[PDB]
């Protein structure tokens, strides 16, 4: 059934995903194009978002809707797996409630997001059951994408080392990024992470969304005019490779 | 066994929920919403509460009532006793009264509840005359993070215990710095010989019954106060039921 | 699989003595005293560098002895290795006694269709060796000292974390295989076995009969000895052979240690 | 209770002198001489429990009681011993400790213990797991009996401590120790060790023991003419409180 | 160019083994056993360039190549051994040191050089300066292997990531590197040394020589039977994939 939450993950690449905090945003979102919708209600503790602003959510559109558990926090997760939501982010995002461990993801039927910085994080969360991966750079509303991209550097860069790796030195390599040898020799003969990779973090105009994508991502996490930034993001990400069509999107964006 | 009887007297808790009040209000509101008992408080140093506020409570509820004492301060204790509390708390919440030891609790009637962080420190509580345990996390932060860490850190360890080569206890005992006959009775039971409770920033139903399916037999609790309270209650009672759990936590309302 | 085969293989050496000798006399000593296999090697006192042994000397003990034959490669010498199992030889010891040639990497042992023996010291090592391919773990002490010190320090280290694995939460194995830096699926499956998968000896300053018996209480399937270093081989193989098949017997253990001379 | 009868078998040792035999010969000039026990050892190198061999020679040599080493920890050369008849077993550090972090669980055996220490804390622990007879230790094969003061001085000091203490600083007390509770107020209500208390470690001459004696052991271990400085020290130890006899024995003994 | 003819040059010499020579009769027992080419040298104390009189003996006695050493840096000693006929020049650091910070330039001289590395900067450094051939040189005179295979898999594992590596990421890899990115570029290219790489340093014994052999090195240096364990590890370097050969050619080798 992993591999089913896997490939249901797919049908995400070459979207852009959304934050949410009304019913009104997730509508807009949803007529920009946004391939999906993470709810949220938001210092202080942040936690999992109540149910019933979830439900709106759910009910007022028809992409996906997505919803954050604080890490380890396996009781949110049964929550919102209980109200129907079609994927979790175990986010960093939110405040961690267990700093040890993270949720056992093969407990649920709901596939599961998770962050990464680097390769030997990302191959942990999916062996623990993540069905998708997120590059995260700044936890913060920074719009900085300085971390994304060595984040998002750092993973493919490893993949690529990995790709051409004498097959004696991987058992080293797996012990050195702390990630379990059979997932890395999956991610070694596929030439790429056998999930879903999406870039999160600083996302914040049509030409950041566009270089996640060039730099080899599936799709991206998007936390004045917040209509016209939407769609042109969205475009920014199914058109990443035309420039022309990137500065049109680009063009009176009245400020970021 | 004098000890015994006190443990037992705790256990008669195990599976609820134990709230901090102030006042006959508050705790009338945390009888109502099905609180196993309530923690009598005033709210710098902190010390005991005034003997006045605390009848007031006792009287104004049929649940048992609890108190606390500063760590080490055996006096307050003794006035505790002598109001006919149902329990006393040397708690490390209120101002620490003596840095290097605890109460003598072998000395007292009343059945006591102290805090831990680990095995060892549980288990030197229990040796002490702890009737009830309450592994603590962090205090007046909404944040169940710490909590989360000890729950693991006592469990973990006793599961640890449960199937260790018996030749190795004593150094483990050590290690430790436990009491070694209380540490192979825990290591035959399986658990903590005394009742074992979650506090400290305990927040939501979902933070509830995640203490509960970690293990707990309980949980103390420091926008709507009545509708979180009875959320809270159903919460632990109904900890691995999703549907119930997303029932009370919906509407719940700023925490 | 050819692993399962290989790992099969070892199990007959249970309850066994594996000795090492250095030309035929002993290997025959070795067997006459019931060794369940030999060891060809031809250090510590000396220094140079300790590589594989001459073939010749190990195709003349492969001849002496109907018992399995062993024999030692350095570690990372799969060249060595690719020799030793054209040679025919029962099993191959990745040896860490010997001079390391591969600083950071063992032997990919898969690449070989004899099985091989890895040393370790702790659980996430020899879940590390065994990825690699190896069908059979010895926890190695201290070499070429007669202390069963360290011998005694990681075979509880081993057994010890194996005990924490099987009753430990499965949400909290994930981190455990982290911190283990060892593949968490071997870690899952030797939580499910409740032990090592493969067979598991100990190895390291194993000196006299109490010593092999005292690995053997502690839970090890066998012991390897170094026993020509002492007054009279012979009688000392025969009591740590019985030692071994009697372990749990004190007074065995005691008729077997009277008079055993110089250790 | 099967413990309480090994502590009643060390206290027929009280008041006497034990020594180090390595031969038969030597046995029976100890036994001559008027010791109350010898122990059997065959001697840098690895230490181990000595020869089975030598130990029934020994024990068909003399009717006093015969003692033997087994290496910290080794607890199968235990079992050899006390298969083998011995009357006790020194789980000695004077051998090569054969385990680092554990000491051999010697309530599985029906042989009484003895077992070093060099303060309070170290004897209970001792104690705890078997022992029944303690030996405050302080350096081997020096002669020189400062170190023995100042264990015995440490393990009697805080006895002394421990018997008028305030009853509830007693839990703290045996945290610092990180002794087992129930033997520290078993040892406070005794007001000395629950179990037989001797020394050893460079007692080389008659006032070296009597000094052991006078500090409040219960006797001591011993490692030019032997068959002389044999009896002194026996002399010694029975007449501790004597001066003009300590002169006696002491007089003319020769080279230590 | 005068310098892919030196590169040419060196290519002669791949699958074969070079061994060190001291007098004319070792030169013809290395000749005889099939040596590519050979070494020649005199031998604490200072190590410098060997006298031009042994060193014509020597290339007058084979009619394989002959090389021969020059401190690092001393490039007069270079042009001394070019003047004489020499076939390769060996800028060796076995030799002692003669310039601390500057190597010879190698391109002002018409003999082609071989140079030492232990890690891919070093030897992209030293073909830069004109070496036309590598050798990853481990340690000397210990008759361990170690070394070498930590180098070997250092340099062929640099090479491997280079191959597969984004574009853009190259310029920073130079950097970090400290190496020249035009022959980085080329090295990513051909995916491989653009010159001859041989290994050197505790090469031991015949399966010593194939392991190299099957890291991928194009032959190697060689510092009881000499003129039989000289064919064996001739033989190995031949057939390193052939265990059934080495097998042969290492029985009853005698003391290595």
């Amino acid at each position: 059934p992993f591999s089913v939450k896997v490939g249901l993950a797919q049908v995400l690449r070459g979207g852009a995903i959304v934050e949410v905090s009304s019913v009104n945003q997730a509508k807009l979102a949803e007529s920009a194009g946004a391939c999906s919708v993470i709810v949220s209600d938001p210092g202080g503790v942040r936690r999992m978002p109540d149910p019933v602003l979830i439900k709106e959510v759910k009910r007022a559109v028809s992409v996906p809707v997505m919803a954050r558990a604080r890490v380890g926090h396996f009781v949110e997760a049964q929550i919102l797996e209980s109200l129907a939501v079609d994927y979790i982010d175990e986010s960093e995002i939110i405040s961690v409630a267990d700093d040890d461990h993270f949720i056992n993801k093969h407990n649920f039927r709901s596939p599961f997001i998770c962050g990464c910085r680097d390769t030997g994080e990302a191959l942990r969360r999916i062996r623990e059951g993540a069905a998708m991966i997120r590059i995260q750079g700044d936890l913060t509303a920074t719009g900085n994408i300085a971390e994304t991209v060595k984040n998002v550097r750092s993973l493919m860069g490893e993949v690529r080392v990995l790709n051409n790796m004498d097959d004696d030195e991987v058992f080293t390599f797996a012990k050195k990024i702390s990630a379990p040898y059979d997932l890395v020799a999956q991610t070694k003969q596929m030439g790429r992470v056998p999930v879903v990779q999406f870039a999160s973090g600083g996302i914040t105009t049509p030409a950041d969304a566009a270089l996640m994508m060039q730099l080899g991502c599936d799709g991206v996490f998007v936390g004045p005019d917040p209509f016209k930034k939407l769609r042109s993001i969205v475009q920014a990400v199914q058109h990443y490779n035309d420039p022309h069509v990137l500065a049109e999107m680009s063009s009176g964006l009245e400020n970021a | 066994s004098p000890f015994s009887v006190k443990v037992g007297l705790a256990q008669m808790l195990r599976g609820g929920v134990i709230m901090d009040v102030v006042n006959a209000e508050q705790a009338r509101i945390a009888e109502e919403a099905g609180a196993c008992a309530v923690m009598a408080l005033e709210r710098g140093v902190a010390r005991m509460s005034d003997p006045q506020m605390i009848k007031e409570i006792k009287q104004a509820v049929t649940i048992p009532v609890m108190a606390k004492a500063r760590i080490g301060h055996f006096v307050e204790a003794q006035i505790l006793e002598a109001i006919g509390i149902d329990y006393i708390d040397e708690s490390e919440v209120l101002t620490l009264a003596d840095e290097d030891h605890h109460i003598n609790k072998h000395n007292f009637r009343i059945p006591f509840v102290c805090g831990c962080r680990n095995l060892g420190e549980a288990l030197r509580r229990i040796r002490e005359g702890a009737a009830m345990i309450r592994t603590k996390g962090e205090a007046g932060t909404g944040n169940i993070i710490e909590a989360v860490r000890h729950v693991r850190s006592v469990n973990g360890d006793i599961r640890v215990l449960r199937n260790m080569d018996d030749d190795e206890v004593f150094t483990f005992a050590k290690k430790l710095a436990a009491p070694y006959d209380l540490v192979m009775q825990t290591k035959q039971l399986g658990r903590l010989p005394v009742v074992q409770f979650a506090a400290g920033g305990v927040a939501t139903p979902a933070d509830a019954a995640l203490m509960m399916q970690l293990g707990c037999d309980g949980v103390f609790v420091g926008g709507d106060p009545a509708r979180r309270a009875r959320a809270i209650v159903q919460a632990v009672t109904h900890y691995s039921d999703p549907e119930m759990l997303v029932e009370v936590s919906c509407g719940l309302g700023e925490a």
